[PDB]
């Protein structure tokens, strides 16, 4: 704590590289034990850890991604495999080092760490120097010394993953939640066509070759990049107002849901907006609005349930980019009960999602904020 | 297999000329007593060898057995292709300080294979679609990836030395 | 307007083949148009426009000794078009050879062969060919600002862009009122030696804008480059041939600054065969390149015509960094001497036809002596399609600070000599300073944390309640 | 068929023997299999506009949890995670 | 239609002929023509040809 010195990294680092594999057998099903581990997420499915070069990951070593990369670290969790990319850094001393406290230390450096910037490789710059270090406490309780921090560390790192866990668990109960309740209704629930609660509107595009079309203005451009999103209050082009002269865009109230209708969905879930301000949208989505005999958050919820048989009410329509067409998205009859049990029901429901995710009152903001805490305290780290 | 023919600077006439094999290690008084001498000690003619690498006709035969330790520590996939090693470096000292850096592709043959296996399993650049999966340019991607760094081809796989 | 123009020559030249076939007949015609008006503007600077076949040998030698083409009679491009949509083709066919008569003195010239007659039928060939001379003929050209069409039908999508052209020759030429100037190796177009007579008419001119380039169809467009924009002849020339296998001028002379752009790692299976090891060039260096990547070749070639004066300006991709103990001793004669002054970098793509960046060396036997890395990612403006422009009072900063060794951070700086032969050997490591990097307020973060606690568990207890079965 | 239509060994190598007598055998007469495609009406296929191959893709990939062991975790890991944050709330000293 | 294929001997039961550049269903059409009362035919397909 008081006697810091700035010992090189390489002092107390063995690094080596991977050994020969064939871990990669043209079929890597689930059903196999070892998870195919890489950058960014550590999980492709599963291969059999025998006879192929494993070097099955002994007790903690750390590894470095990439060629180009150079940013992403992991402790070995328990026993995994050597992915055609985890070259090991580990230690030679095994008394003073503890080398979850040095991948810890890996964050006291993304100073130097964030500007991958060329083609580049950088073995001796993790191969030299330096560290703070609380040598000369070695190996009598520098360990003993960095307890305090590492019990503070290792169950901050803790709560992080229990809290995607449990936020996973929170979706996995909601989203079973949403096919149990308020489906099936009778009786007798009337039943409505889609498009007869209120007029949807199509889309339009102006030119890109237009700029004053384009460059300025105030009316939310919304594309499908922007989608994907829920309470959308603004996009990211503010598209002239002018520019629906040549537009074929229709101005929509602001109580309205946004709808995509190319190419995300064929393989998933399909996205689902409340827009709040009059927008205007191109050709690659479509707004419904309702009128008069629900309410809104109802219609938006019950499309939200419905996704998983919408996608496969006009599912193909030929293998090309094309999609759910106007008619079969249009020609599905939909429950609508009776009045008080619009409101009520999705009082619930919409209370139940806007504690799960974005961004008012949600959880994974919530753990990002945890994470800028949690990383400002690592800065709070004994540097003194 | 890796020997020589080192005899002898007496008989510059070579007036039957002696010196049969030697292999590694080597002393001087077993070769000094097979091959004779000119009444004087002047001997190692290397005139004939079978080696991995090129050696003159006037190396001491310590550094023979100098060489013949950086030689024979390598392992076989190196051994094999000294010399094409040796077209990129320049002695077998200098590819013993980065022995350690060339990086051995024994399942890939040729560039298009490269940028596929750093495309493919690595994922280099990133993650890779599906759909996209199949158009990726590999042709253009291993002509920078040949003009970026250092690749060397041989029979066995591809050597990249890399920093 | 110049955009007018420039849009009439993207669209009335385009018909009806490939752009790297009628390329030749349309820039050959236009190249026609300038000889016969230059030669006209020539001959009438005293109104006897419309002229006669009495020329005159006696007089008729001394543009050929000044011009080095006495270039018609009333065979021009004026008595032409109008004469035009009549039998034959091969009035043209021989009035390009008699322009190339021409042997006294100082040729530079064999010249116009581009242009043939292909075609399927003969009179096919005669109504497009006197279509291509009718629309070269319809152009609101007028009188001096001639090349700029040329300078933009030369860019075609398929070539260094002017900007960075511009970066080349600003950075070579500073303090610099000496002679001579200027050689290029492998020039391509003479594009990038052009931006020299672009500002350096003002004072005098000094010598011949020299050149050497290897591919003979880039040869012909780039000796008609520097034709168009007014410049004089008789050493303002580019010679053919490869500058590796093939160097001159050796004899003549040690200059005072180059420019180049050479292309990525052609290959030269040249070591070691000829005497290259002991040339009068290579040997410095106590080695060749290596047998793919021909760069530091060029720059060895290039620090052998240099004086004691000038400063050399070259490029190279980013990755001739170490490759290899075969090119670290390349670099380590360059930095032995005081040879090497300032490296740049620069941003991807900023290219037709690549992907990668470049860097810039900028050589001197001129001494401080460090080695301002000076560099840049951005900006450098890459976000306009493609990654243009580089624009004026932009490069301005990049040269001010290359003015006297300044040291500005976000931005890069001088190193000590003793760093970088402690380090080995490297381009550009040093600065990259640290952007991106931000921290926040205990307190404010955690009251944000610990208030969206109170809410995050009521809503929980209250999903508690709505937990019914 | 989308699956199996063995497609995995490199490229798509190869729908093997006794693998594509699956394929023959459900085509003998004319039968209805789920995971698996069937007949159709000639009226349906009028009612459509007579596409190439909608039906029927039947249902994979969909699976629904139980209640109550979800909860019971929901709850244990909101008892671990509060005692873990007071004690971060404690560990908070500045 | 530039020679008589509307009124050709396999084309005309169709009613009209295959597109400018969509030759399948001309070979489809060519290959019912050729086809007994007993016999079947088995040909393939690009899947793009849906509704077009």
């Amino acid at each position: 704590g008081v006697e810091v010195e700035w010992l090189p990294l390489g002092e107390i680092t063995k690094y080596e590289q991977p050994t020969k594999y064939l871990v990669k057998a043209k079929d890597y099903h689930d059903t196999y034990t070892i998870p195919v581990l890489t950058a960014g997420k550590t999980f492709i499915l599963g291969y059999t850890n025998e006879t192929h070069g494993i070097y099955q990951a002994s007790k903690a070593p750390v590894i470095i991604f990439d060629d180009f990369t150079t940013a992403n670290k992991w402790v070995d969790f328990d026993f995994k495999a050597k992915s055609s990319a985890m070259k090991m850094v580990t230690s030679c001393d095994d008394n003073k080092t503890l080398l979850k406290y040095v991948y810890y230390w890996l964050n006291t450096l993304p100073s130097e760490f964030a500007e991958g910037d060329h083609k580049r490789q950088w073995i001796s710059n993790y191969s030299q120097k330096k560290i703070p270090i609380p040598c000369p406490d070695n190996p009598e309780k520098s360990l003993a010394i960095q307890s305090e921090i590492v019990r503070i560390l290792d169950k901050f790192t803790a709560l992080t993953a229990e809290l995607t866990a449990e936020l996973n668990m929170r979706k996995k109960q909601y989203n079973y939640y949403r096919d149990q309740l308020l489906s099936f209704k009778e009786g007798e629930v009337e039943w409505k066509t889609l498009g007869e609660i209120g007029k949807w509107y199509g889309g339009g595009t102006p030119s890109k070759n237009k700029i004053e079309f384009w460059e300025n203005g105030s009316i939310p451009w919304i594309s499908p990049k922007d989608m994907g999103r829920t309470l959308v209050d603004s996009s990211e082009d503010y598209i002239t107002e002018e520019a629906v002269l040549h537009s074929s865009t229709k101005l929509i109230p602001a109580n309205s849901i946004a709808i995509v209708v190319r190419s995300s969905i064929l393989d998933k879930v399909l996205p689902s907006a409340l827009i709040k301000v009059p927008a205007t949208l191109n050709q690659d989505m479509k707004a419904v609005i309702p009128h008069e005999n629900i309410l809104v958050k109802y219609i938006y919820h019950m499309i939200g349930s419905r996704g998983s048989d919408i996608l496969r009410a006009a599912k193909k329509t030929g293998g090309s980019v094309a999609s759910i067409d106007s008619k079969k998205l249009f020609s599905f009859k939909i429950p609508v009960p009776n009045i008080n049990e619009q409101q009520r029901i999705v009082e619930i429901l919409d209370k139940f999602d806007t504690l799960t995710n974005s961004i008012t009152e949600g959880l994974p903001r919530e753990i990002e904020l945890r994470q800028k805490q949690y990383e400002y305290y690592r800065d709070l780290l004994f540097s003194f | 297999d890796m020997q020589v023919y080192i005899a002898n600077l007496g008989k510059y006439n070579e007036g039957e000329l002696v010196g049969a094999w030697f292999t590694f290690p080597i002393d001087f008084e077993e070769v000094k007593e097979k091959i004779g001498l000119n009444d004087e000690y002047e001997e190692y003619a290397i005139h004939d060898y079978e080696l991995p690498f090129t050696v003159d006709e006037y190396t001491s035969i310590g550094e023979l057995n100098r060489l013949w330790e950086m030689v024979s520590e390598l392992p076989e996939e190196l051994q094999s292709e000294l010399s094409a090693l040796l077209t990129h470096f320049s002695s077998i000292e200098e590819l013993s300080e980065h022995q350690e850096d060339i990086i051995i592709h024994s399942d890939c043959d040729d560039m298009y294979d490269v940028a596929r296996y750093y495309i493919e399993e690595t994922g280099a650049l990133g993650e890779v679609p599906a759909s996209l999966q199949n158009y990726i340019d590999y042709q253009a991607y291993g002509r920078d990836l040949d003009l970026s760094g250092t690749f060397i081809s041989t029979n066995h796989g591809i050597f990249e030395i890399v920093y | 307007e110049l955009h007018r123009q420039i849009w009439q020559i993207a669209n009335d030249v385009r018909g009806s083949v490939d752009g790297w076939d009628f390329k030749q007949y349309v820039l050959g015609a236009l190249f026609y148009r300038f000889i016969s008006e230059n030669f006209s503007s020539y001959i009438e600077a005293t109104d006897d426009i419309k002229d006669d076949a009495i020329k005159t040998k006696g007089y008729f030698i001394y543009p050929s000794q000044l011009f080095c083409n006495v270039a018609a009679k009333a065979n021009t491009n004026d008595r032409l078009n109008a004469d035009l949509n009549s039998i034959f083709v091969a009035i043209e066919s021989s009035a390009y050879g008699y322009p190339s008569e021409a042997d006294i003195k100082g040729l530079f010239a064999d010249f116009d062969t581009t242009s043939n007659r292909l075609g399927n039928t003969v009179k096919d060939k005669n109504a497009r060919l006197a279509a291509v001379l009718k629309g070269v003929e319809g152009l609101k050209l007028g009188i001096d600002l001639f090349g700029d069409a040329y300078e933009f039908l030369i860019s075609n999508y398929a070539f260094t862009p002017q900007h960075v052209s511009k970066l080349i020759a600003q950075l070579a030429m500073h303090g610099q009122t000496h002679v001579n100037k200027i050689y290029d190796p492998a020039a391509g177009s003479g594009s990038l030696l052009l931006q020299a007579k672009k500002q350096f008419d003002n004072h005098i001119i000094e010598e011949g804008f020299f050149g050497q380039e290897i591919n003979h169809t880039t040869y012909n467009l780039a000796r008609m480059n520097m034709f168009l924009h007014n410049i004089n002849y008789d050493k303002f020339d580019i010679k053919l041939g490869n500058t590796l296998t093939e160097p001159h001028f050796r004899d003549e002379k040690p200059f005072d600054a180059i420019v180049s752009n050479p292309p990525y790692s052609v290959k030269w299976i040249g070591s070691d065969d000829p005497t290259l090891i002991n040339d009068e060039r290579f040997a410095p260096a106590g080695v060749l390149a290596p047998k793919s990547k021909a760069d530091f070749a060029f720059v060895l070639h290039a620090l052998n015509y240099l004086s004691a004066k000038g400063r050399a300006a070259i490029v190279c991709f980013p990755g001739i960094f170490y490759r290899g103990g075969a090119e670290q001793k390349i670099r380590q004669y360059l930095v032995d001497n005081n040879y090497v002054e300032t490296v740049i970098s620069l941003a991807p793509n900023l290219f037709f036809g690549t992907t990668i960046a470049v860097n810039i060396l900028v050589l001197s036997k001129h001494k401080t002596d460090t080695n301002v890395q000076f560099i840049d990612a951005s900006e450098l403006f890459k976000k306009e399609t493609n990654n243009n422009i580089l624009t004026d009072a932009h490069i301005e900063q990049i040269m001010q600070v290359f003015a006297s060794k300044e040291d500005v951070a976000h931005l890069a700086k001088s190193v000590a000599f003793e760093t970088v032969v402690a380090n080995d050997y490297n381009l550009s490591v040093s600065s990259y300073v640290e952007a991106k990097d931000n921290r926040e307020i205990i307190d404010i973060a955690e009251l944000n944390a610990e208030l969206k606690t109170t809410v995050s568990k009521i809503d929980q207890l209250r999903k508690d309640i709505d937990a019914i079965v």
